[PDB]
């Protein structure tokens, strides 16, 4: 739950 | 050098929300001009991984570099403005104009949408978001 990421 | 600056962003009715998954919300734009950020939230989710979950992201809206780097932690205030739940990215991630960055995952929503555990006073979610530029 805590990964960083993007919607692209 | 450095600049740290926050946002509050307060989502009224939250209980209402119509939005599916993959549907999204913007919050206003907020500064520390030059640079302009906002917060977008998905109530169900990003896509069929998430759809139990909110997802919120941090978006650089404008921009007048290239690049900016910037570390960013959100959190949820409870009904003493006290932040719960938070979440930080554990180093300073790269936006370019119209990037963004963030949690797919951020809170379960059968966890957020119970209101004894008192996140949702008068139904509203207050998320606050701080950002860091070095």
């Amino acid at each position: 739950c805590d990964e960083v990421t993007s919607t692209t | 050098k450095v600049v740290k600056f926050s946002y509050m962003w307060t989502i009224n009715n939250f209980s209402f929300c119509r939005e599916e998954m993959g549907e999204v919300i913007k919050s206003s734009t907020f500064s520390s001009d030059k640079l302009k950020w906002c917060l977008r939230v998905n109530p169900k989710g990003l896509d069929e991984e998430s759809k139990d979950y909110l997802s919120l992201y941090l978006l650089l809206v404008s921009c007048p570099k290239s690049e900016v780097r910037a570390k960013f932690k959100f959190s949820i205030l409870n009904a003493k403005g006290e932040e719960t739940k938070a979440m930080e990215s554990q180093r300073a991630y790269r936006f370019v104009q119209g990037k963004d960055w963030g949690f797919k995952k951020f809170i379960r929503r059968g966890f957020l949408l119970d209101e004894a555990n008192g996140l949702l006073p008068d139904d509203k979610l207050t998320l606050f978001c701080e950002v860091s530029v070095v």
